[PDB]
């Protein structure tokens, strides 16, 4: 508790993003661990309740089954407005207290008491918010009570001042607070193919890769140059080196499939499911390679 | 070049979209109002290159805010909700009516205060004027939505001798019959309502549940309405507002005991 240290593998699962759609071709008992969006069971900070309580009868029936991890998007963790005033202290972190968490994960944007513009605004790579960022992100995670990594972002425009590379910032910035991190693989190929000179190799070798707890697999698409990091197409193979890379040279305790919304999840998308098969075939090979390097 | 100052600018540029309109249409260095401050000026002409990702950026912003229009409506008047999208209204283009209203207004967390400025706004929009039983429906999700807000940090009234009125219940006097809507909900919106008014208690079983609508007297509207202040140390029975100066038992008794039962008094304990 003074100190938090990193949980022992605990294996894969999905994202259990889509609440209807992802419960009916449940496969078997191997997904053992699922992950819950905080932002989605969360409840109006003006007015008394934590939890939505329509989904407080949905965590009873999985917390029981399964092992249910936490992510928080839209927490505006990473701000100026007061921490204690944030949506994270106020409803998140009793969240993943409530949920039995393990951990929790946190994506690295900007957020003002505000969401929807969370995205789009990477943490400006500077030492003079890596000083700010950190001591937040440390006093954050005291009040979780559970280690707390970072998810790495996928961008196409680093924020205006940025005086080093995202691999240096990210590993300036566990290393003072003394969090962890969340490697979502894919956005770190998008940013290598849509950024000028984004070293895939140097990103890989600078970070504290003993430091990732969770890993994400996912796969966007893009047809004619404009939106990527839709989180719909099959998961790509340049990110499945990464997956088997990472394994060969760190040991997280977890890695989750991120898929698309249910309905659009930008302003053109579609939202037929018919591939189910897709994502099982997906979790099969993610899982024999965990197994390969399992310690 | 401080993260808080290109951040101030994005969240300026973002609520004024006739700011919007000049660097989409002006790519050019002066071009675009040299009126944004030397400081703005600076995190623009770093922008100046890649200009459609910043038309990109926003739009999202945009197609965000319709979308959380309807989550806002979903939380806090999901009747209300079922009965605008049976009567095929255009809530994209009263979404857009709504945040440019607002100079595109980021609410947030806020989901109640959302929803009470967005129930607010449909009660003056003239598609709606011509349906009556929903303004009338969406007056009442409005209670709802006050009853929430009313206990972020009520006034806590100790347990006394006088007749309370606690904030975790609301009464609202109706227009029209809403309990047929109520107790079927595949007519929501569908249907005709009478004209007679109704007393429908929002309440809370417990202070983590899904809050309930329920019917009671006149009597018992009464009851609660005359306990605004707590002036009831058997005043109550001698305030029924010189209507009557009586005093009685179980006819008025059994009212008070369903009212605890409730949530919506406390007994003088
Ligand atoms: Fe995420
Ligand atoms: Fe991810
Ligand atoms: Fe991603």
């Amino acid at each position: 508790m003074p100190d938090f240290v990193k949980p022992a593998p605990i294996g894969v699962g999905i994202q259990y993003n889509p609440e209807i759609l992802d419960w009916f071709p449940f496969e078997d008992i191997q997904v053992d661990i699922l992950e819950i969006l905080l932002d989605n069971i969360m409840a109006p900070m003006d007015g008394p309740q934590i939890i939505k309580p329509s989904a407080q009868a949905m965590i009873e029936r999985l917390g029981q089954k399964f092992t249910l991890l936490a992510h928080s998007n839209y927490g505006c963790d990473f701000g100026f407005s007061a921490l204690e005033e944030t949506a994270a202290v106020q409803r998140h972190v009793p969240l993943a207290k409530m949920l039995n968490s393990p951990w929790v994960a946190n994506h690295c944007f900007y957020g003002d008491q505000s969401w929807l513009d969370i995205w789009s605004s990477p943490i400006q790579f500077s030492a003079a918010e890596v000083a700010r960022c950190a001591d937040r992100a440390q006093s954050l995670q005291t009040l979780y009570g559970m280690p707390l990594a970072h998810e790495n972002a996928a961008y196409y425009l680093e924020c205006p001042g940025a005086e080093m590379r995202e691999a240096e910032f990210l590993a300036r910035l566990v290393q003072r607070s003394g969090t962890f991190l969340h490697l979502d693989l894919h956005n770190i190929y998008t940013n290598h193919l849509n950024l000028k000179g984004f070293d895939l190799k140097d990103y890989m070798d600078t970070l504290p890769l003993d430091k990732v707890i969770s890993v994400h697999l996912a796969g966007g698409s893009w047809h004619g140059g404009l939106y990527h990091d839709w989180h719909d197409a099959c998961v790509p193979e340049p990110v499945w080196d990464l997956y088997e890379d990472l394994l060969s040279r760190a040991q997280p305790s977890a890695v989750i499939l991120e898929y698309q919304g249910q309905a659009h999840h930008a302003q053109t998308r579609i939202m037929d499911a018919s591939d189910e098969s897709m994502i099982v075939r997906d979790v099969q090979r993610a899982q024999a390679i965990w197994s390969r390097y399992n310690r | 070049m401080e993260a808080e100052q290109v951040w101030k600018l994005w969240r300026r540029v973002l609520r004024d979209e006739r700011l919007q309109a000049q660097l989409f249409s002006a790519t050019d260095a002066t071009h675009w109002l040299s009126g944004f401050s030397e400081s703005e000026s600076k995190i623009l002409s770093v922008y100046a290159q890649q200009f459609d990702r910043v038309k990109w950026f926003v739009e999202n912003y945009q197609f965000r805010l319709v979308n959380s229009f309807l989550n806002a409506l979903e939380t806090g008047a999901p009747l209300s909700l079922r009965a605008l999208l049976h009567i095929n209204v255009d809530l994209n283009a009263q979404s857009k009516a709504f945040l440019r209203d607002r100079q595109w207004r980021d609410y947030g967390p806020q989901v109640y205060t959302y929803c009470e400025d967005v129930l607010g706004f449909l009660a003056e929009a003239d598609e709606l004027q011509g349906y009556p039983e929903i303004l009338d429906l969406m007056r009442l999700e409005r209670e709802s939505v006050r009853l929430y807000r009313g206990l972020v940090d009520p006034e806590s009234l100790p347990a006394d001798n006088r007749y309370q009125r606690t904030s975790m219940a609301r009464l609202y006097e109706t227009r029209f019959a809403l309990s047929g809507w109520l107790r079927q909900k595949d007519q929501l919106g569908l249907t005709r309502l009478p004209e007679s008014t109704e007393h429908v208690l929002i309440y809370l079983p417990t202070l983590q549940a899904r809050h309930k609508f329920t019917l009671i007297n006149a009597q018992a509207a009464r009851l609660y309405n005359c306990l605004e202040q707590p002036q009831s140390a058997a005043g109550l029975f001698m305030l029924i507002n010189s209507d009557s100066a009586s005093v009685p038992g179980s006819a008025d008794l059994a009212l008070l005991d369903r009212l605890e039962q409730l949530n919506a008094i406390r007994k003088p304990l």
